[PDB]
Parts: structure tokens; C-alpha cells; sequence
DNA sequence: TTTTTTTTTTTTTTTTTTTTTTTTTTTTTTTTTTT
DNA sequence: AAAAAAAAAAAAAAAAAAAAAAAAAAAAAAAAAAA
């Protein structure tokens, strides 16, 4: 891959084949063993996601040495939150330091009392969600450099080193490997991290005086094609639909809850075109 | 030893004892009239029946006899502006009805207070209440879960209990739990408790309560309105008694001169007590129209024409100048070196010469320290930006008139 | 999907006998492994010595 | 004693048995239940409505039906009641009787997930007012909610919210697997016959039927469940009707015109008319509408000072603004010091005509413009 | 061997610090006009 | 094709409340003193 600068100025079968590639990436597992032995790190940097490659590494081969898998596709782990696993977990030594890097410091010189332990340390996306600032990889790259802890992991994302500079890459004494699969991303985007209808679900929801203060809006917006607050609120006091003006601004609080009316700075749009307004107020009549 | 002291004293065995006087207090045949004009019109005195809250009596008193008599157990909500009579009445009716049981008129009940403003965190009501209860100071949890276990589980024979809450809006936080748990206990069947709450403004359930507090709350609410100068003068009126110490347009010049700013009564029995201690140093046993006329102007103070007559030279050519910046620029909030290039042609017009500018910044230190102007800390000198508290017109008034 | 992935955990722990020579005795005793395992300790006491004595 | 007491008391606002408004709820709840039970299957469902609809007293009518006492293992836990988020695991492991080595939360969540693990009877966890658990991280919260998808775990939990989407959105998560996304069911707000209904139910039950005509009762409704549809304020406003007429009739019916005194009900000082008339005359005449004290002060001093009034000086003055700001008419937004506080009209310009009631001075303060 | 005294650890409770929310204001980027 | 300016959106303070960590005080078990 060299790529050129010019770009940037002028701006089944299948599933055999994939079958066939697991196997293929099946057969690596003792020379990963004995690469892992030597104090290198394992990393794959293929397409595809290498979630079940790792955990049949786990089940295959890890069933019997200390493991801690760590999810690091999930949109809300912490680096505490693995620390303490550490130190509460395998070392039954209570929580860690709020400070993370003498967590670390306690965990090596933990570990140093304790040899042939070894923690076998699996990160899924090593460049997940909440492990992509320098501080995080700085402390897996420590962890990684203590000669009991092996560490195996997965990278998906191009930018990747770009936050590992050569003494976070002297900790991690990767090897690399290109563990191709062609398998979706199934379990990494179904996370958090990656409307005509539910404005009729939630206007069912209503009473009729909210309703009646939603119709004013939308009746406002198709005849101007946001509208004051004053406006409103002479329109609700002319209806009767609201005793004075505090409950008219909770009742636009509650709208801007449920994402019906938006408000601006009082400006009140409604964030949908005019011509399904149109439709709407027809369903309403 | 003091910790065996203090474990009787989260025990509630021993009591909060307060010194006591060497000299025995002064009798009452000693006082004077106008001494005793003095302590009638404090305000720790109250009247056992309060002038002038006679239909609020009423009100909470219906609700509250109602609410004994059902053994149903609900909610209520009164308010107003602080001085207004509401405390004074509630307790009034509490300290009726509870006479009324000790006759055998009515049922027996129990009578919980606190207050809002009483607690370091509104989780301490739970100790507070159980505390009234019992006599155990315990933590909070502990308190919560004796409540919950007290209010929740049937017992015959539960007595009625009456829980007054004063200072409403400080038991309100983010997550509004106590609040929650205060109005959500009437609700179940078990407990037979009356909340009534004090608050100060009238808006208070749709403001800062959620929408299951304000459902809870319910809608049965009093509102105590400011008194006027007619309500205000009968109030000062009931606490001299017959008496003639004060006389008939001294009380109608407080009621008509305090009723038109707040309404308080606190300050009219304030007034009246320094228009007394006026009357008093002035060797008269009456007090005519002018002792209250003095006692108004230092009571209603406005001291700061006072205080630019009695700055400095310096310190009123940099008075003149901040104002002169702020007309010249026309924005209200001035920098420093405009000001002082301004302090130098005024000093050069009037005929004086300047200090400096680092005197001239312990000028503008020395002004907004008695907060006749507004400035930042002196650590960026000749860029600080110096707001004018006091008025142009008042500074134009002091220096030439 | 599986069981391995959870929605409210992100760490999971494997402990077998953690308290407070990672192959077996098949490879480790083989000829390879020890001559390996020589030439490498042997190479590393060099760089150590250079470097050590580059330092002085 | 007599009728009006006993209307005053059989309204009562509190837990009861029948429940004439909600059938297809309860009946659906209790299909709910027994199609879990006749499988022996795990389900999760969140139930939700505007307060006072009638979902933990539908919900705490089904905790007391012996039939599914006699199948399953009930446990009601209200979310306001514990000292902190996390302390919902001791809170269950207190309801359930289990044994821990405790003064740790994540014991106490284990021993939950060894009791779901192993079992004799089904458990039915119903979490009242769940939308105190939602944090930031929401750890507790995902933790319950993935007790269905737990191997072997035979729990259906219940959670009772006000929000119609709390799901959606605080349970983002959960989409993901449909195996994990709870059955919704919304309580939707009583209309004027339900309420007319609970009104007729709840004096057929004391046999107080006399006191209300059905007129006064379907105006009423026709009040209430257009504003909030909740039964609440309907029974509150009926209480309190009844209430007030026995204060001013001490057996007469209740009468049109009281339940519209009522009904229309619940649904000054010389310096605070002429700050309030400055305020109006500011906000007329200037279209920047961001007014401090000062600023306010000033021509508040200027309008006085016409009118030959004595003003008060700005500490007083701070004190005014403070007393009009309890009434509602305004807004004050603070900021560093006092003469800088923002204060923001809150009513419209008619009401503030209309509450000072004294257009004699109103007229004179807004046609003074030379004073600003 | 058995009762009492003093130590250490652990547990709970309170206080302080850090993190999060939440409101307001500022700065940067965008859309729309002008050359 | 490129400049600008009126407004909208990203961000930046900040300020106010809460989560969590630290620190202290009280209680349960331990080990020694002593009758
Ligand atoms: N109608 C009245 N007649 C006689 N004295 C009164 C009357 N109203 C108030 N007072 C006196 O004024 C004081 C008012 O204190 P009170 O407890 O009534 O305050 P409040 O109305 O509860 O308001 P807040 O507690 O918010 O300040 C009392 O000490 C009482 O002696
Ligand atoms: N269908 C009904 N028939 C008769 N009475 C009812 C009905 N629904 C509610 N109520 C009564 O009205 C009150 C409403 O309280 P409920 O337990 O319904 O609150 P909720 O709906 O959970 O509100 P929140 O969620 O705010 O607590 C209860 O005391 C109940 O006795
Ligand atoms: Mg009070
Ligand atoms: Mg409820």
C-alpha cells in the first residue's frame, strides 16, 4: 500500500472459503503458544471481526491458565474497571488506586513475588471505544512489558499507530499476523457507539389539551411554511388550553423531551418537512 | 468520661442542658410602660389568636380536624412571603387541636415537626423525624428503614400522626427522594400521616418537583397573602394592648410605609421597637410621630450618597472619572486605563496632582472593597475592568449638592 | 450474540489458582529448543557485555 | 358521621381493590404471567404511563393474587427506598432470605446470580420507579435487565416508569439482542367516562351515591381528563369539593356551580407595582430584553423620582425583585454579584395589567419614556 | 483454667476531592450575499 | 472562484450537585494480663 498525495490536493462458496481460512488461522495456535513463550505479544490486523478466532484460542488452547478477556468494543468499560479486575480478582488484593499508573506499579510488584502465574490477558479491539486516548495504552503497554502477563489482541481501525509511539512499541513486543477473515462485525457494531412514526406513537400518548397546544404548532409552521412564544401562549389563553404560563412551559418541556418541538433562542420549530406536516394535520381532521 | 456522655446522648438519656444565670432576671413591676411596650412588641412574642388570620385559621384547621377524625391521612401546601403569618397559624392550629385532645374532643394524635433549613442534608429528616419519635439518634438508613417499617406494615392501633414540614424547597435536590418519600407514605393505607409543608413561593410543586411529586402533592393549598397597612397597623395595635405609649398615626405611618415594601410583620415589630428605644434615650414616655420618623430613616437605610461624601479627594476624582468613562463610552463596564487617563485630565481641570497608577489601583481596591464599585483582583492592573455599583446621579448628587 | 459477550460487563475473568517456562516438557526437552535457547542466551550476555562496557 | 364525611373519607386517595378503569391491563399482565408460567420461560417487561394512571396499584393488586402466590415467588422493590444505586443487590438479597459473607456489592450480586442459577419456584421481581437507576455508566440497570438472558435463570421482572421511552432511550443496549429487549406496555391516561366510572365505583362502595348527581361528576371528568387524565386530582378535587361544601353548608347534592368555583380555582405593595410597571415600560420600549438589576434600578429610581415617591436604595431593591420572583412574575438568573442579575418576565404583559388592577398608574409609568 | 484489659483489624460513617451534569456564554463553522 | 456577515451549531467556561475516595471513629475479633 503506497498511496498517493495527488488524492488529497485536488479535493455458497463463500462460506467454504471461510471455513477453509478459520482452519488455516486454527493451525497457527502452538507457534502462538511458542512466540508467546518467547515474551513477543500476538496481533491480528485483519478485516473481517477476529472475536471467534480469539475465543477459540481461549477455549482451544487457554483452559486451564489464568485469563482475563477484555471487551474492548464495549462503549462503557473503563481502564479502573480492568485494573480492579486485575488486583481485586486474580490477586485478591481489594481495589486498586484511583491513580491508574501505580495500579500498574502495584501489579508489578505483585506479580514479581509470583512466578510461573502466568495472566493470559485477550483485549478484543485494542483500539476500542474507550481505549483510544494515549493514557489507556500506556497502561496496557506496562501491563504488556511484565513478563508473566501475555498479551494477545485485535486492531480494526487504520489509525491505529498513531497512538503508539516507539516506547509504547518497545513495550509491546508485538508480532504481528495477518489473521484475514472475512466475518462481519457482528457483536462489535451492535453497541451504542454505532420521524413520522414515533411522532404518532408518542402523540397516541398525549391528552387533549397537549394535543390541542401541538395542533396550535403545527397549524403555525404550514402557515408560515419556529414560531414565538408569545404567539403560542396567546393561542393557548384564546383556546383554553392552558391555566397560565408555567404549565404551558412544562408542556413544551415535555415536547422537547420526546423530540417533537425544538427549541431555539423562544423559538419553537418542529424538525419535520412541510409537506408530511401537511399529511399529518390531514390525518388529524 | 465525655464518650460514655456521648453514647448517652445519641441515646437520648441525657439532656441538652444550657447554663444558667448567677442573677436572678428582672421582675416585671420594675419595667416601665415603655418597657413594656418594648417586650410585648418583640417578635418572639406571640398572641395566643393572631390578628387578622382568622379565615387561614379556619382553613387549616378544617383540613386538619378532618383529616384526625377520617384517620385517612392526606397532604397540604401553604405559602407566601416570609412575615406572613404562616408558621404562627399552623402551630396555632396544631396547638388547639392538641388541646382539644387532651379533652377528649377530639382523637389523640401525634405531632412530628422539622425544618428544611434545620438540616445539613435533606436526608437527615429521616433522623430528625425518627428522632422525635423515639428519642435515638441513628444514621440515616437505619432511620429510613425504622420509618419505612413504622408507616408501611398495619398495627392497630396506630395512632395519628401530624408531620410539619417548614422550609420545603431545601428538601428538594436532583434526585428528590426525600421529598418523594415525605409525600409518598400519606398515600398507603397503613400509615395514618397528615404532611403538611411550608414553603415560601407559591410555585414551588411545578417548578423544581417532579411530575409524581406534584401528583402526590395534591391540589388542597393555601396562600398567605402580604399584609396591607390596615391588617399591619391591627397587628402592632393587639401587641401594645390598651396602652396609650405609642401614638395613633406612629403605628399608621410604620403599617402604611412597611406594607407598601414587603408586608413583613417582622419588620413592623422591628420599627416599632426601635422607634421605642428612640423614645426612650430621648427622656419622653410617649412615642410621637418623629421618634418613628427617625426609626424609619435608620431602619430603611440608604447610606451611599453617606459614603461618597466621605471618601477621599482621590477617591472622588476617581469616582467622577469612572462615571465620565462611562459616558464617554457608553458602555457600562470600563477598563482601568481609560478610567485613569480620564482620573488625569480631571486632575489636571481641577488643579490637583494624580498618585500613580499602582496608588491608583489601591484607590479602586479601597472603592470596591466597600463594594461602591465593582473590580477584579489587582493582579492585571491597567486591563481589570471596573463595573460603577453606585448610581451616576447619586455621585452627582453627594460631590455637588 | 453468545454467551461470552455481555451487556453490562466489559472484563471477564478466567482465575485458576492465581494467588498473591510456559510450554511443557514435549518441546522443551527437544534438541531445537535447548540449542535455540543456548545461542540466544549466549548472544544476549554479548550485547549486555558491549553495551555495559560502552557505558563504563 | 353524616354523607359528606363519609365522601370525604371513601375517596381517600389510597390503595384499593377493584379496579373498574383497567381490565384489558390486568388482563394482559395476567396473561403476561401465565404464558411465562406454562412455559417456564424467562420475560421482561417495563410498563409505564403518566403518574396516577393506575400501574402499581394494577401491579400490587397482582402481588396479593393467590394463585400466582402459590406458583411463583413475588418480590416488590421501590427504587426510592435504597441509600444508593448499587444498593439494590442488598436490598433483593434482604426480600430473598439469602446467605452472603457480605460488606462487598459484588457478593451480593453473586449470591443473586447462584440463587437465579439454581430454583424451586419462579421469581417475579417487580422494581417500582426504575427510572432511579439510570446513571451515566448504567451498570446496575443492564445488570437487571440481563437476569432473563442468564443460562438456567427462571426470573420475569417487572419495571414501572413514567417515561414512555425510558427503554429506548436508556436502554440502548438492549436492542441489540431480541432475546433481551423487555414486551412494552403503556397505561394510557383515563378519559371522562373511566373517571366518571372510579368516581361511581368508589361511592357505590360506601353507598354515598346521593351526594354527587351524574352532571356535576361528568363535568368534572370532562375537567380532569383533559388536563392530566390522571385519577389522582379527579379524586383530589372531589375530595376537596366535598370538603368545602360541609364548610359552607354547616343533605344537599353538590351543585354546578361549586365544583365550577372549584374547578376554575384550582384550574399587591406600592414598590413592587412600580418595579413591576418599570418592568412592563423596559421590556416595551426596548427590544434587548437582557435587563439587570442595576439597569432596572435606575429607571426605577428616575419613575419614583417623578412621582415624588421616596425610592429605595439597591439593596432594598434586591430585596423586592426577590419578594416578586416567589409570586412567579419573574425569573431572576444569578450571576456574581448583585447588581448584575438578569431578570426575566415570566407572564404576559395582559396578566401583569390585570394583577395590578391599578391602570390609573399602569397608563401613567408606560407613557413616561424620557425617564429611560 | 477462666475472667478481664488492651490491640489490631474491619466495618461503618463522615468529609473532602474529583467527576459529572447543567446552564450560560463564547467561538467557529456554515449558509447566503457580494466582488 | 473567492470574500464577507447573520445566524446556527460546536465548544468553552463555570457553577452546582453528586460519585467516589480518603479519613476517622466505632465495633468485632484477637492476644495478652491476671485472678
Ligand atoms: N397576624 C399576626 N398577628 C400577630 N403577630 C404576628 C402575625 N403574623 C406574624 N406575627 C409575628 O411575626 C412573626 C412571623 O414569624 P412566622 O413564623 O409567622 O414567619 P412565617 O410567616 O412562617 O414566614 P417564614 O417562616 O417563611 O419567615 C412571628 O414571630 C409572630 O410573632
Ligand atoms: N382504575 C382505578 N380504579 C380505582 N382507583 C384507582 C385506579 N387507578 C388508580 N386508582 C387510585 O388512585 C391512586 C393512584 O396511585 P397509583 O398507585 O395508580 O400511582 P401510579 O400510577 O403508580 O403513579 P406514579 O407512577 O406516579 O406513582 C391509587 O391510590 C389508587 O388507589
Ligand atoms: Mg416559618
Ligand atoms: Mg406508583
Amino acid at each position: 500500500f503506497v498511496p498517493e498525495s495527488d488524492g488529497y490536493f485536488h479535493s455458497a462458496e463463500h462460506e467454504g472459503s471461510i471455513n477453509a481460512i478459520m482452519e488455516e488461522y486454527r493451525s497457527y495456535f502452538p507457534k502462538w503458544m511458542c512466540i508467546l513463550n518467547e515474551g513477543f505479544n500476538i496481533l491480528l490486523y485483519g478485516l473481517g471481526s477476529k472475536h471467534q478466532l480469539l475465543q477459540s484460542f481461549h477455549r482451544e488452547v487457554l483452559h486451564k491458565q489464568t485469563v482475563l478477556v477484555v471487551n474492548g468494543f464495549f462503549p462503557s468499560l473503563t481502564i479502573k474497571d480492568m485494573l480492579d479486575s486485575i488486583t481485586s480478582d486474580i490477586l485478591d488484593a481489594g481495589i486498586s488506586p484511583a491513580n491508574p499508573h501505580e495500579a500498574v506499579d502495584m501489579i508489578e510488584e505483585e506479580f514479581a513475588l509470583i512466578p510461573e502465574t502466568h495472566l493470559f490477558l485477550i483485549v478484543h479491539n485494542l483500539d476500542g471505544a474507550m481505549l483510544r486516548n494515549v493514557k489507556a495504552q500506556a497502561i496496557l503497554s506496562r501491563l504488556a512489558r511484565i513478563p508473566n502477563i501475555h498479551l494477545l489482541a485485535s486492531i480494526d481501525h487504520i489509525n491505529t499507530p498513531l497512538l503508539w509511539d516507539q516506547g509504547k512499541l518497545c513495550s509491546f513486543n508485538f508480532s504481528w499476523w495477518d489473521c484475514t477473515t472475512m466475518l462481519p462485525y457482528t457483536n462489535e457494531t451492535a453497541f451504542e457507539n454505532s420521524a413520522l412514526s414515533s411522532m404518532r406513537s408518542v402523540f397516541s400518548s398525549l391528552t387533549t389539551n397537549s394535543r390541542g397546544i401541538y395542533m396550535l404548532i403545527v397549524k403555525y409552521q404550514l402557515k408560515n411554511k419556529g414560531m414565538p412564544f408569545r404567539d403560542l401562549y396567546s393561542s393557548c389563553r384564546e383556546a383554553f388550553l392552558v391555566s397560565s404560563d408555567l404549565a404551558l412551559r412544562a408542556q413544551l418541556t415535555e415536547f422537547l423531551d420526546h423530540k417533537l418541538v425544538k427549541s431555539k433562542r423562544e423559538q419553537l420549530t418542529i424538525p419535520i418537512d412541510g409537506a408530511l406536516l401537511q399529511q399529518f394535520l390531514e390525518e388529524q381532521e | 468520661t465525655p464518650s460514655q456522655k456521648m453514647k448517652k446522648i445519641r441515646a437520648g438519656e441525657l439532656s441538652p442542658s444550657m447554663q444558667q444565670r448567677t442573677d436572678l432576671p428582672a421582675k416585671d413591676s420594675s419595667k416601665s410602660e415603655l418597657q413594656l411596650a418594648r417586650e410585648q412588641l418583640h417578635v418572639s412574642v406571640v398572641p395566643k389568636s393572631l390578628p387578622c388570620r382568622e379565615r387561614e385559621f379556619e382553613n387549616i384547621y378544617a383540613f386538619l380536624e378532618g383529616k384526625i377524625q377520617d384517620q385517612c391521612g392526606g397532604c397540604m401546601y401553604v405559602s407566601g412571603v416570609p412575615g406572613t403569618g404562616k408558621t404562627a397559624t399552623v402551630t396555632g392550629v396544631i396547638r388547639t387541636l392538641q388541646r382539644m385532645a387532651k379533652q377528649n374532643e377530639l382523637p389523640a394524635f401525634e405531632y412530628l415537626e422539622i425544618n428544611g433549613m434545620r438540616l445539613t442534608e435533606p436526608r437527615q429528616a429521616y433522623v430528625q423525624i425518627y428522632k422525635q419519635l423515639t428519642g435515638k439518634t441513628v444514621s440515616w438508613e437505619q432511620a429510613h428503614a425504622l420509618l419505612e417499617k413504622r408507616f408501611t406494615t398495619p398495627a392497630p392501633r396506630r395512632v395519628t400522626t401530624v408531620l410539619l414540614v417548614d422550609e420545603l424547597d431545601i428538601l428538594c435536590n436532583r434526585r428528590q427522594d426525600v421529598v418523594y418519600n415525605l409525600l409518598d407514605w400519606p398515600t398507603k393505607s397503613a400509615a395514618k400521616l397528615v404532611v403538611v409543608t411550608i414553603a415560601n413561593t407559591m410555585d414551588l410543586p411545578e417548578r423544581l418537583l417532579m411530575g409524581k411529586v406534584t401528583s402526590r402533592l395534591g391540589l388542597t393549598r393555601l396562600t398567605f397573602q402580604p399584609y396591607s397597612h390596615k391588617q399591619l397597623q391591627e397587628i402592632v395595635t393587639a401587641r401594645l394592648g390598651g396602652s396609650e405609649t405609642f401614638k395613633g398615626e406612629a403605628v399608621q405611618l410604620v403599617a402604611r410605609k412597611v406594607a407598601a415594601v414587603s408586608g413583613d410583620a417582622r419588620r413592623a415589630l422591628d420599627i416599632c421597637r426601635r422607634a421605642t428605644e428612640i423614645a426612650d434615650t430621648a427622656a419622653v414616655k410617649c412615642v410621637t410621630m418623629l421618634h418613628v420618623q427617625q426609626a424609619l430613616a435608620e431602619m430603611i437605610a440608604s447610606a451611599k450618597v453617606q459614603a461618597i461624601r466621605n471618601c477621599s479627594r482621590m477617591e472622588q476624582i476617581f469616582l467622577q472619572a469612572i462615571a465620565a468613562e462611562v459616558t464617554r463610552t457608553g458602555v457600562e463596564e470600563t477598563t482601568f486605563m481609560g478610567v485613569y487617563q480620564q482620573v488625569e485630565t480631571i486632575a489636571a481641570f481641577m488643579g490637583v496632582t494624580f498618585p500613580p497608577p499602582g496608588r491608583a489601583l489601591r484607590l479602586c481596591s479601597k472603592l470596591g472593597a466597600e463594594r461602591l464599585i465593582i473590580s477584579e483582583h489587582s493582579r492585571n492592573d491597567l486591563f481589570q475592568k471596573i463595573l460603577l455599583n453606585v448610581s451616576a446621579d447619586d455621585i452627582h448628587y453627594a460631590l455637588r449638592v | 450474540m453468545d454467551p461470552t459477550i455481555s451487556v453490562s460487563k466489559g472484563c471477564f475473568v478466567y482465575k485458576n489458582g492465581a494467588t498473591r517456562s510456559l510450554l511443557g516438557k514435549e518441546v522443551v526437552q527437544q534438541p531445537f529448543y535447548e540449542e535455540y535457547r543456548k545461542a540466544w542466551n549466549q548472544i544476549n550476555d554479548h550485547i549486555a557485555d558491549l553495551q555495559h562496557r560502552s557505558y563504563a | 358521621r353524616n354523607k359528606y364525611q363519609n365522601a370525604r373519607r371513601v375517596l381517600n386517595s389510597a390503595e384499593t381493590q377493584n379496579l373498574p378503569g383497567r381490565e384489558s391491563q390486568l388482563q394482559e399482565l395476567r396473561e403476561f404471567f401465565s404464558n411465562h408460567l406454562e412455559s417456564q420461560t424467562s420475560g421482561s417487561l417495563y410498563v409505564s404511563g403518566q403518574p396516577g394512571t393506575g400501574k402499581t396499584a394494577c401491579l400490587s393488586l397482582l402481588l396479593r393474587d393467590p394463585d400466582f402466590s402459590k406458583r411463583l415467588q413475588r418480590v416488590y422493590i421501590n427504587c426510592t427506598s435504597i441509600a444508593s444505586v448499587g444498593a439494590v443487590y442488598k436490598k433483593l438479597c434482604t426480600e430473598l432470605q439469602l446467605k452472603v459473607s457480605g460488606r462487598t456489592e459484588r457478593d451480593h450480586l453473586e449470591a443473586i446470580q447462584r440463587h437465579l442459577k439454581t430454583a424451586k419456584r419462579m421469581l417475579l421481581l417487580v422494581l417500582d420507579e426504575i427510572d432511579q437507576l439510570c446513571t451515566s455508566r448504567q451498570e446496575v440497570l443492564y445488570t437487571i435487565f440481563e437476569w432473563p438472558a442468564l443460562p438456567g435463570s427462571r426470573i420475569l421482572l417487572v419495571g414501572i416508569a413514567n417515561s414512555l421511552d425510558l427503554t429506548d432511550r436508556a436502554l440502548m443496549r438492549l436492542n441489540a439482542r431480541c432475546e433481551l429487549k423487555p414486551r412494552l406496555m403503556h397505561f394510557p391516561p383515563y378519559s371522562k367516562q373511566q373517571i366518571v366510572e372510579i368516581f361511581k365505583s368508589r361511592l357505590a362502595e360506601a353507598e354515598v351515591l346521593d351526594v354527587f348527581p351524574p352532571v356535576t361528576l361528568q363535568l368534572l371528568a370532562a375537567k380532569v381528563s383533559a388536563i392530566s387524565g390522571d385519577v389522582r386530582r379527579a379524586l383530589d378535587i372531589g375530595r376537596r369539593v366535598v370538603e368545602i361544601a360541609e364548610q359552607q353548608k354547616r343533605l344537599k347534592p353538590v351543585q354546578v356551580t361549586q365544583v365550577a368555583a372549584v374547578l376554575n380555582k384550582v384550574y399587591f405593595p406600592l414598590q413592587q407595582k412600580l418595579m413591576l410597571c418599570t418592568l412592563v415600560l423596559m421590556l416595551r420600549n426596548e427590544r434587548n430584553k437582557d435587563i439587570s438589576m442595576g439597569r432596572l434600578h435606575e429607571v426605577y429610581r428616575r419613575v419614583c423620582a417623578k412621582r415624588n415617591i421616596l425610592a429605595l436604595d439597591q439593596a432594598e431593591f434586591t430585596g423586592t425583585v426577590d419578594l416578586v420572583e416567589t409570586r412567579g412574575i419573574l425569573r431572576i438568573m444569578r450571576k456574581k454579584e448583585p447588581r448584575l442579575h438578569k431578570v426575566l418576565l415570566q407572564w404576559d404583559e395582559e396578566e401583569v395589567h390585570a394583577a395590578l388592577s391599578d391602570k390609573q398608574l399602569i397608563a401613567s409609568i408606560l407613557s413616561d419614556t424620557a425617564c429611560l
